[PDB]
């Protein structure tokens, strides 16, 4: 007989294995997160151990079907996952230390604490209090020292066992015949065994490049606007060609600028919009807001929302002794079971939190018809992306005006609209250099060009080469910043922030343009439409059994990712930003420093 | 006057798994329809070459019932010149058929939390089963050209379970499906309808 058969049949007998293990495992952990106790850790880690044993005898097996052989896509692509030899390729005890980094790195980010060195017996904590710090504080002196100490305290002690982590990785990537963990990474983009669709690892560095050029200009006259800003609000601290301050921009990192809203408000006596008075004039609760969240995706042709959906799903915080990880997440426990967690409450931000909810869980319905292990996205992006889009089509004015919260006399002017895309943007465009920047740096220490000796100098000279921040105290390789960040310290990536944010500028254009929408492209609304439904679950249910770029290039007609549909979104913003600039300076310089006058 | 059983095969508790469905031979007794009701109102009723209405004043030799469970998505696979694993290696209807399907909803009947691993199917077989055939085998399935010596490598055990949950997706719940065939011969009538 022939290999293919035999493939066949093992991955038939290999689904029914894991969906039922799967099951229970997902119970397990759905259990666990509603009700913190010890019986169900314990539970769940057998539950997890049971998993992996089943991988184990699994894997392991099916090397006896070389690829070479087989010739239907549909199931080498099956058969090309569980090859992956992964750690299992690594020694006993070198599997055993890194598992115990790990663990020892993830405890100390969740144990970090600070105390105040006048006062011993006074200590903070990140979430509730320094998060509220860099949000609310206005000092000088407060934020420097928020920002310092914190670091001084938790950074210093993973540097040692970061380096040990970056040697068993790129030995671990080596052993299986990769160049490094970051090739290991960039593996996800990578598409062969198919003319006119091929893409490589190397290639997504080049388009990167060059799709950041683009976006230069933007970014230069929106630093200019928030340094003319500050130098209003923090004089004799502000330098009039320098950097800004990392401790100014609302946060422990420098990620998001959106703290800076009310200090770069243009018109800040106009009346904003904020429907919260409304909705707790007319009383509102967590089943209205779903309610009408189902309404937009029904309006569109999409399916309802499962009766279990309701029953088992958890959309109140229970107030009680009953403790549970308030975190919006999406649960697919298979064979039909969709829930939700989330601590919802009134407010706009829950509001457009679970639309993205519902949007990800529409996309996770999708494709349960596909195999067991093409059940997954084509790309990493693309569930925030289809999220973000939902989100971006209800903040409009026009639909919160058809629902019936805003009072008609409400009149559009060209400051609202300035104000709304000023709003967006210190939102969305903060985020794409600092990520862009983060992601090269790991990118290049993983692959060993950056002597120990020289990763923190290095890093200060990135930023202060593309973001144009400058660090308020000089550090040494004593202290270890990036390792102050949740994704990198829990093994995370970057990149799948920067792809969303491209794709669903373009998402969201084609799908206007399948509406016959007019005028600008920030008032677009795709309800009411079905054509554009149709045309959006016809990608949806591919999955995992084709290439993004076929389903991006079925979606808007085009394979690469491409950055003029932001541009065309940003333009009024980036023309108005010359009118304000034109008696302003235009760039950073690279030596003033705070420290150095 | 005197009725058939048919309150036995619609309120017993075990439901002949379909790897060994079950079959019965009812004659001689007066079929009525509306005892149904009872079990359960809300039915998938559905016929084929014969209607409810002109069924109730015909006459036939022997009926014979088959009983046997499955999920909500493999009811599509019960009915003429339908395929998949269940219709080509458990239970396969002929091309002409006439007869009724009845199917109903039995979730917090059998379902029952850790699973219910009672009820088994069958998925590998070397070749297609003939209309109204039935196989109990249990020897071991080889795929590659190697002789069988114990489960391993291309020895795969032919039979499988489901395991139930009350927490499953409406798809794959239980479902209880009754097909009932008329047939006639060149002997007295036993099987009518009321007056």
């Amino acid at each position: 007989s022939t290999i293919e058969e035999q493939a066949k049949t093992f991955l038939d007998k290999f689904n029914h294995e894991a969906e039922d293990l799967f099951y229970q495992s997902s119970l397990a952990s759905w259990n666990y997160n509603t009700n913190i106790t010890e019986e169900n850790v314990q539970n769940m880690n057998n539950a997890g151990d049971k998993w992996s044993a089943f991988l184990k005898e699994q894997s392991t097996l099916a090397q006896m079907y070389p690829l070479q052989e087989i010739q239907n896509l549909t199931v080498k692509l099956q058969l090309q996952a569980l090859q992956q030899n992964g750690s299992s390729v690594l020694s006993e005890d070198k599997s055993k230390r890194l598992n115990t980094i790990l663990n020892t790195m993830s405890t100390i980010y969740s144990t970090g604490k600070v105390c105040n060195p006048d006062n011993p017996q006074e200590c903070l904590l990140l979430e509730p209090g320094l998060n509220e710090i860099m949000a609310n504080s206005l000092d000088y002196n407060e934020r420097l020292w928020a920002w310092e100490s914190w670091r001084s305290e938790v950074g210093k002690q993973l540097r040692p066992l970061y380096e040990e982590y970056v040697v068993l990785k790129n030995e671990m990537a080596r052993a299986n015949h990769y160049e490094d963990y970051g090739d290991y990474w960039r593996g996800d983009y990578e598409v062969n065994g198919v003319d006119g669709y091929d893409y490589s690892r190397g290639q997504l560095i080049e388009d990167v490049e060059h799709t950041f050029e683009e976006i230069k200009p933007l970014y230069e006259h929106l630093h200019a606007y928030v340094r003319a800003k500050l130098m209003n609000a923090y004089p004799s601290y502000i330098s009039p060609i320098g950097c800004l301050p990392a401790h100014l921009l609302g946060d422990m990192w420098g990620r998001f600028w959106t703290n800076l809203y009310s200090l770069t408000v243009p018109f800040g006596q106009k009346p904003n919009i904020d429907v919260t008075d409304a909705m707790v004039d007319q009383a509102w609760d967590a089943q209205r807001i779903f309610k009408e969240a189902e309404k937009f995706f029904v309006s569109v042709g999409l399916p309802n929302m499962t009766q279990g959906f309701w029953e088992n799903s958890m959309l109140t915080d229970p107030g009680n002794v009953q403790k549970a990880v308030c975190h919006p997440t999406a649960w697919d426990l298979g064979k039909g079971d969709f829930r939700i967690l989330m601590c919802t409450k009134v407010t706009m931000d829950d509001f457009l939190t679970a639309h993205h909810e519902m949007g990800h869980i529409q996309y996770d319905m999708a494709y349960a018809a596909q195999p067991f292990l093409l059940r997954n996205g084509a790309n990493e992006g693309f569930h925030e992306a289809v999220g973000e889009i939902m989100s971006l089509s209800a903040a409009t004015p026009k639909h919160l005006k058809s629902i019936g919260l805003l009072s008609p006399d409400f009149q559009e002017d060209n400051e609202t609209e300035i104000n709304f895309l000023l709003k967006q943007a210190l939102t969305i465009v903060g985020t794409l250099p600092f990520t862009y920047m983060l992601e090269k740096w790991r990118w290049m220490v993983f692959k060993g060009e950056i002597p120990k000796d020289q990763w923190m100098k290095k890093w200060w000279e990135m930023k202060r080469e593309i973001v144009g921040v400058v660090e308020p105290v000089p550090h040494d390789e004593t202290y270890c910043d990036p390792a102050s960040l949740f994704h990198v310290s829990n093994d995370y990536s970057f990149i799948r922030y920067y792809t969303r944010t491209l794709y669903q500028f373009q998402f969201q254009e084609a799908l206007c343009q399948a509406a016959k929408h007019e005028g600008p492209l920030h008032k677009c609304d795709i309800s009411n439409s079905t054509e554009a439904g149709q045309k959006l679950f016809n990608m949806l249910r591919l999955g995992k059994s084709e290439p993004w770029t076929l389903a991006l290039e079925n979606v808007v007609g085009a394979k690469n990712m491409n950055v003029r549909p932001l541009l065309n979104y940003f333009e009024p913003l980036f023309t108005w930003l010359k009118d304000q600039n034109k008696n302003s300076f235009v760039g950073w310089s690279t030596d003033w420093s705070p420290y150095a006058d | 006057t005197n009725l058939c059983p048919f309150h036995e095969v619609f309120n017993a508790t075990r439901f002949a798994s379909v790897y060994a469905w079950n079959r019965t031979r009812i004659s001689n007794c007066v079929a009525d329809y509306s005892v149904l009701y009872n079990f359960a109102p809300f039915f998938a009723f559905k016929c084929y070459g014969v209607s409810p209405t002109k069924l109730n004043d015909l006459c036939f030799t022997n009926v014979y019932a088959d009983s046997f469970v499955i999920k909500g998505n493999e009811v599509s696979q019960i009915a003429p010149g339908q395929t998949g694993n269940i219709a080509d290696y458990n239970y396969k209807l002929p091309d002409d058929f006439t007869g009724c399907v009845i199917a109903w909803n039995s979730n917090k009947l059998d379902s029952k939390h850790s699973g219910n691993y009672d009820y088994w199917y069958r998925l590998f077989r070397k070749s297609k089963l003939k209309p109204f055939e039935r196989d109990i085998s249990t020897e071991i399935y080889q795929a590659g050209n190697k002789p069988c010596k114990g489960k391993g490598p291309n020895c795969y055990f032919p039979l499988q379970s489901y395991g139930f949950r009350p927490t499953y997706g409406v798809g794959h719940q239980p479902y209880r499906v009754v097909v009932l065939s008329f047939e006639l011969l060149h002997a007295p009538a036993t099987v009518c309808g009321p007056k």
